[PDB]
């Protein structure tokens, strides 16, 4: 019998993935106030738990 | 080792990237470093061998 | 966390003239304002999904 | 539309400055083509719009004219140029050719 | 390059489509190739018919005089729109049918005119393919609230120049429609081909499929659509006969085992994909090169 | 670019023929085509022309009403239909290609043939 | 009705159709494709001001107006106020191949007829692509002295229901074929009268949820 | 609910001139029709997600 | 530096690599980002890296106690830096700990 | 205004970027600020 106990955890920097480090893009991203925070907390909490 | 190496090794998959070589990079960035530049980080495996 | 994300998405324009549905019908004719409101409908339904 | 070319035939030595004319009997403005038909083969286009030299024929050839009078000139008649030359207008879609003119070396 | 595979065989095409050199065991959907030449079928209700021809004439000639520059931009441009009588406003279409025609009236060799889409939702030559409108008006001068269509002058192996534009206004509706051109002899109301894959325009609905005759004695309406909006059938208004519509190439399901294709689920009687034996199951046909004597 | 004619032969007066001309090496539907004949030892005479689309066809008066031009853009083939032939119709027929490419939705001018076929004989 | 009297009913108070009605030859109206099976919501003219029978109940209807005049002895609940739709339930396999339908407008008199003989339509344009000998339908327009005849289209072989709107929308078997403009009254004067028409019902639009099976 | 939601999303235009791919190619030129069809591709791929 | 290399624009750091790639003059990744380029006249291949890759800050009891770095330097003001199998770590930790 | 935090220190930047005055213990990704004095580099095919 085989049972899975782990999944390789992956975390992403939301600002880097969408803006590629462009300074003007990062300014436009802040208006999406809860967009990146929700994505990062979902991945961070699941990996830590 | 039969189930880990004789079966398909995930060399084409989620290898935990060595961040130490990506920034200094004496060679063109590989698949792991390229993902890192886009903000995608693969953390080390939880179940240490 | 999910409630703050859900309520903050109402500020989004989704490439429309404005995030206020009434502010569109008060600034465009019926046949052209409809195509702009349709962007708010699809964007907000995606937020609910 | 009618076209008449003069002379009907001509002969000149190698390297000479042969000149062949064509007239349209009607205002054609600039719409004239010049063709060349070597014996037994299909014609080739030499000059279009009465003065625009084609991209695959040497600059030895030249053409000029407007309205009712037109002229085709060969700066230095080489032995390869023995053929029949024709003028053809396209001001009217029922386009017509001329009677031709033949060259000869001596 | 390390190694390559040609996307020629059936298994190779599946590998190429899956973007991988190996394929796991399982079932994979696929679609047969569509016929490359399709006949045209048109069905339309006859209505009160009057026909307006929208014609656009373009002509230009160079600056006659001492300087004969061919490659230069043309200077003087004659652009007409037939019955467009300037001060009366845009030339609106009152007829049920109308056709757009283009007359490239330049005489200079290697020079040719053209018209581009611009910011309009349709093209000049493409309106004739049964596009509906509630109203439409053309003009050579800007219409407040319309769209603009650049008119261009082109020279072979040379850069082109804009020489004007055509301004259009329209609204949605079902009263006015565009048609290719009246030709005496052809019936635009019921002219269809059966059992062959064909491109159709049936009661304002355009698509590609196969038409057959069927049972259905449905009394209401003339067109029947599915939930997705695709047209499933239509009724000939004269006879009352109802015809069905089926896609030309519905998807199949291939079975792959040990890096090879061993069978294929089909919807009909054919030895497709090269298999030499075909059987029938309660819900589908099955084709394979098997002998049918195994147990596991 | 290449043009090849075919379908020449010998037919009795009043007969008919099916002259054909295949085209390759260029976008066929973008250029107008015309047939031009050369009577034995005579100058070139234009016979008929057809634009890229095929809506417009023109014929010379010596051939008007007797011949019929056509083109099939699907397989790059130009046709010429000859009917009720006479004695003076005998000549070498060439299929020619215009030099000005034009959009398929346009109807336009022609007359600057840059490429010509080998020609085929027709005797009556 | 066809004497079956299952199609003639009594309107409930408020204009509602009884829940046990068979809806025989009561078509779903549409300007586009028709649903085959499913549940659909739409604005349909199904609120009846009042409805009456004509097959076997005598009293030829003649002209029927949109504002109430010309109505027969309607059954059950009845009401005043102008209706936006007049429904004609037609008997089994009747066809509009003979007779006429007359209309009255603010600008004159109009009549709808349909035939293949060019003498009955006189001068009328017929398109270059129709089939000679097939029945085509036309329209007269009279302004007191002048009468402009015009071609409108083609109709099915058999008609089960004819619906006319105050704004001229012309529905046959549930599909809108023509748009005659504002009309004040109609008269289904078609031959085989008193037997070609089953029921007539003045109706108005209402929001309804419909069970539809096999387009019925 | 999931199947009806998937089949009904084909009626949407996703800011294109029409929901029928064939009607686009009959109405526009090849280079301009691709910009319209590309909208339907992205919208429908999101429906499958 | 802001760069425009073979009509491809971006911002990054350019350095010399010891690769011997024979094909092409420009190298990209699955995301289309520019990873390097070749000098057609000089023979050398140059690599490209973003100016500010992501770090990871460790926070405990409202304070930043450590930081995972991609290079061996004393970033964020920490005094001690140590080596780890796949990253570098910096903090004022004395490593006299067990839990 | 009840209280204010300045987005100057490294810990304050994270609090400002998280739009929260308190941050739960964990690992938070961040990027150094990009320099504004950027030189220009150009490479093109010799034509
Ligand atoms: C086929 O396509 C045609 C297109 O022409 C459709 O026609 C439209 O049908 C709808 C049906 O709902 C019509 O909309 C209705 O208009 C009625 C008009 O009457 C009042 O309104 C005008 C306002 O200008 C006044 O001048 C007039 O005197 C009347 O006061 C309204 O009655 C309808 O809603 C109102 O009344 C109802 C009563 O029950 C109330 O419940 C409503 O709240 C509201 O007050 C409605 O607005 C529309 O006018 C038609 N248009 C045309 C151009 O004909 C066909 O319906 C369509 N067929 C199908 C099957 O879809
Ligand atoms: C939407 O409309 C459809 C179409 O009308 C409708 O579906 C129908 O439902 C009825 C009732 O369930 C189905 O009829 C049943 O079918 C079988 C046939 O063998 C019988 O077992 C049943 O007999 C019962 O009813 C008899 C009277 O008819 C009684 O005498 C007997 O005792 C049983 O109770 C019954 O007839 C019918 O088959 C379908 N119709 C179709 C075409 O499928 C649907 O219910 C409507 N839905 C809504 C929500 O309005
Ligand atoms: C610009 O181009 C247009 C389009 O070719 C020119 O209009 C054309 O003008 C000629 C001369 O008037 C017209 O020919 C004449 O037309 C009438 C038709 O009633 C007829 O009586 C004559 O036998 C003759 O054929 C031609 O039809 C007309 N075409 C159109 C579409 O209007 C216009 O003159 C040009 N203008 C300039 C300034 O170059
Ligand atoms: C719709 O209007 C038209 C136009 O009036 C009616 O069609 C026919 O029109 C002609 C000419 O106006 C009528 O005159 C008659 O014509 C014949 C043929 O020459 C001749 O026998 C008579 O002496 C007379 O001139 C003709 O009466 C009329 N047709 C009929 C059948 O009456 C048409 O009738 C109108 N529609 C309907 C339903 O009446
Ligand atoms: C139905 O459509 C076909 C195809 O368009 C029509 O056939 C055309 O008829 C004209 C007139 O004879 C020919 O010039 C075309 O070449 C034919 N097309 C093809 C593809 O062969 C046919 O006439 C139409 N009408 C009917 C009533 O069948
Ligand atoms: C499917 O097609 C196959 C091949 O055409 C049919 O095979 C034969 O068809 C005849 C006539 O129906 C039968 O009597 C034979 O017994 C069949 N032989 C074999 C070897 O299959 C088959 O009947 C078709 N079936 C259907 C349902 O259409
Ligand atoms: C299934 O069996 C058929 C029998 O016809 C095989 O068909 C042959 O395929 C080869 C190529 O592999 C051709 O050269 C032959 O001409 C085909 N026919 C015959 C009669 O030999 C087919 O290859 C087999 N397919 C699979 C997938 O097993
Ligand atoms: C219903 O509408 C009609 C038409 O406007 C009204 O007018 C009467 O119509 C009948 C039949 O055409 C004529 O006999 C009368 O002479 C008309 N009366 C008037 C005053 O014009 C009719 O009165 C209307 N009825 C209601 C109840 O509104
Ligand atoms: C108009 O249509 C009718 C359709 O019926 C044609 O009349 C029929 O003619 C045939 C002989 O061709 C007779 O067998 C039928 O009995 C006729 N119908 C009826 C109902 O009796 C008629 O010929 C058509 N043409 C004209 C000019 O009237
Ligand atoms: C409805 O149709 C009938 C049948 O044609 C018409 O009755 C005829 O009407 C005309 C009117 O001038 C008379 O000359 C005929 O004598 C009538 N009788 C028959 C047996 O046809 C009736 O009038 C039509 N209704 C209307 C309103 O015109
Ligand atoms: C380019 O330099 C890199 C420096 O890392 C070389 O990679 C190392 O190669 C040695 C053997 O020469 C190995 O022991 C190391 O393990 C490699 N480095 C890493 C990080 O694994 C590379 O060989 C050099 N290549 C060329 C072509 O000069
Ligand atoms: C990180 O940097 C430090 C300081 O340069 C390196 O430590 C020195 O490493 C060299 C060999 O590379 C030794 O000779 C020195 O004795 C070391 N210590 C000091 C204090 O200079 C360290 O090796 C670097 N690590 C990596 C992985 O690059
Ligand atoms: C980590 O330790 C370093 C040790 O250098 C601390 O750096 C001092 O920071 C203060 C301000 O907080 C400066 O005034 C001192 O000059 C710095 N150096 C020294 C030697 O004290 C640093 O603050 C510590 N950081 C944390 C987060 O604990
Ligand atoms: C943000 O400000 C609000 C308003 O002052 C704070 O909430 C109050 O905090 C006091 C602390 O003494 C409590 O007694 C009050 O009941 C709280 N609510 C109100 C409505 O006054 C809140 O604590 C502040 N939060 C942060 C993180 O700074
Ligand atoms: C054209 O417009 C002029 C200017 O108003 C007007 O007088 C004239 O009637 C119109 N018609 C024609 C045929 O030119
Ligand atoms: C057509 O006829 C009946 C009645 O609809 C139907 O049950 C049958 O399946 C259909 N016929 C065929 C040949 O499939
Ligand atoms: C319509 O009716 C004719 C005559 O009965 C019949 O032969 C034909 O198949 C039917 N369909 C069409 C499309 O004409
Ligand atoms: C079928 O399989 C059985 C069992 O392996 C075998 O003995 C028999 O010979 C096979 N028959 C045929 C016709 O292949
Ligand atoms: C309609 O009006 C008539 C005439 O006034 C009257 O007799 C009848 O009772 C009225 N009905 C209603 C429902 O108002
Ligand atoms: C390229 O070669 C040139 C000329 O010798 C030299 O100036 C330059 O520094 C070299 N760069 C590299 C990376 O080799
Ligand atoms: C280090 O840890 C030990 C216990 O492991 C403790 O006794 C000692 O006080 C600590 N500090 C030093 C400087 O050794």
């Amino acid at each position: 019998e085989y049972l899975q106990i782990t999944s390789t955890p992956i975390v992403v920097d939301c600002s880097t993935y969408v803006c590629n480090g462009n300074v003007r893009c990062v300014e436009l991203l802040k208006q999406y106030t809860s967009a990146c925070k929700t994505i990062e907390d979902a991945l961070r909490n699941s990996a830590m738990l | 080792d039969i189930l880990f190496s004789k079966l398909v090794t995930s060399g084409l998959g989620t290898v935990d990237a060595d961040y130490k070589k990506c920034t200094k990079g004496l060679s063109i960035a590989d698949l792991a470093c390229a993902q890192y530049y886009n903000g995608i980080m693969v953390l080390p495996g939880v179940a240490d061998a | 966390n999910s409630l703050n994300h859900l309520t903050s998405q109402l500020r989004q324009n989704f490439q429309a003239i404005s995030s206020s549905i009434q502010a569109i019908y008060d600034r465009l004719d019926p046949p052209q304002a409809d195509q702009q409101v349709d962007r708010l409908i699809t964007g907000r339904l995606a937020a609910l999904n | 539309i009618q076209m008449t070319q003069s002379p009907s035939s001509l002969s000149a030595s190698v390297g000479d400055r042969v000149t062949i004319t064509c007239q349209a009997s009607q205002d054609i403005t600039t719409y004239l083509n010049w063709y060349q038909q070597k014996p037994g083969k299909a014609p080739k286009l030499l000059i279009y719009d009465a003065s625009n030299l084609e991209t695959g024929v040497p600059s030895r050839f030249s053409g000029s004219g407007s309205g009712t009078d037109f002229t085709l000139t060969i700066s230095s008649l080489q032995p390869e140029d023995i053929a029949t030359y024709y003028c053809q207008q396209y001001d009217n879609l029922f386009l017509t050719f001329g009677g031709g003119t033949k060259v000869e070396i001596k | 390059i390390a190694n390559i595979i040609y996307c020629n065989s059936v298994i190779n095409r599946l590998r190429c489509d899956q973007l991988s050199f190996d394929v796991p065991d399982g079932f994979y959907s696929t679609s047969p190739i569509q016929p490359v030449e399709l006949p045209v079928s048109i069905v339309s209700l006859p209505v009160y018919h009057k026909h307006t021809f929208i014609v656009l004439y373009v002509n230009f000639e160079h600056r006659r005089g001492p300087g004969k520059c061919y490659n230069c931009r043309p200077a003087v441009i004659n652009i007409t729109l037939a019955n467009f009588n300037e001060t009366k406003g845009p030339l609106c279409v009152d007829t049920s049918h109308f056709t757009t025609q283009f007359v490239d009236n330049v005489k200079l060799a290697r020079w040719s005119a053209s018209i581009n889409t611009g910011n309009c939702p349709f093209s000049f030559g493409k309106v004739n393919n049964f596009v509906k409108f509630g109203s439409v008006c053309f003009s050579l001068k800007d219409i407040p609230g319309g769209c603009a269509m650049p008119i261009m002058a082109n020279l072979v192996n040379s850069k082109s120049h804009n020489i004007g534009s055509l301004y259009v206004s329209w609204s949605d509706g079902d009263v006015i429609t565009g048609v290719p051109k009246p030709v005496e002899g052809v019936s635009s109301f019921m002219n269809v081909t059966l059992n062959k894959c064909t491109k159709y325009n049936i009661y304002d609905v355009s698509g590609v499929g196969v038409i057959r005759i069927s049972n259905d004695t449905f009394l209401n309406g003339i067109t029947y659509t599915s939930t997705s909006g695709n047209l499933l059938g239509f009724k000939d208004v004269t006879n009352g006969t109802i015809y069905s519509i089926t896609p030309c190439n519905p998807p199949d399901q291939l079975v792959v085992y040990q890096q090879a294709v061993v069978g294929a689920m089909l919807s009909e009687n054919f030895t497709s994909y090269g298999f030499s034996n075909v059987v029938e199951m309660p819900k589908f046909f099955y084709a394979s090169n098997g002998t049918y004597n195994c147990t596991d | 670019v290449q043009l090849v004619e075919s379908g020449g032969g010998l037919v009795q007066p009043g007969g008919s023929l099916r002259l054909s001309c295949a085209a390759s090496g260029f976008t066929f539907s973008s250029y107008a085509m015309s047939w031009v004949r050369q009577a034995p030892g005579k100058g070139l005479e234009w016979v008929s022309a057809i634009i890229g689309s095929g809506s417009n066809t023109y014929y010379a008066d010596s051939v008007k009403g007797r011949f019929t031009i056509s083109r099939d853009n699907a397989k790059n083939t130009l046709y010429l239909q000859m009917n009720s032939l006479r004695a003076e119709d005998t000549a070498v027929y060439y299929c020619a290609k215009d030099t000005t490419p034009r959009p398929l939705y346009s109807s336009g001018w022609y007359g600057s043939f840059d490429y010509w076929g080998q020609g085929t004989p027709v005797s009556v | 009705c066809v004497g079956h009297s299952e199609n003639v009913f009594a309107v409930e108070s408020g204009g509602y159709i009884p829940s046990n009605f068979a809806f025989n030859n009561w078509f779903l109206l549409t300007n586009t494709s028709s649903v085959v099976d499913g549940v659909v919501r739409s604005f349909q003219p199904l609120l009846l001001n009042c409805l009456w029978s004509v097959s076997g109940s005598q009293f030829t209807t003649g002209f029927v107006y949109f504002n109430g005049t010309g109505r027969g002895a309607c059954k059950g609940f009845y009401s005043n106020a102008s209706s936006d739709v007049i429904r004609y339930n037609i008997n089994f396999e009747e066809n509009l191949r003979r007779g006429t339908i007359l209309f009255k407008t603010s600008y004159g008199a109009v009549v709808f007829y349909c035939t293949n003989n060019t003498l009955v339509s006189g001068d009328a344009h017929i398109p270059s692509g129709t089939v000679l000998g097939n029945f085509y339908c036309f329209v007269n327009t009279t302004i007191g002295n002048e009468t402009t005849s015009a071609f409108v289209g083609a109709l099915p072989k058999t008609v089960r229901e004819f619906v006319i709107s105050r704004t001229g929308h012309f529905y046959i078997n549930g599909y809108r074929y023509f748009s005659l403009g504002d009309v004040e009254a109609v008269n289904f004067n078609v031959t085989n009268a008193a037997t070609t028409v089953c029921t007539v019902a003045l109706a108005s639009y209402a929001d309804v949820l419909v069970n539809v099976s096999q387009t019925a």
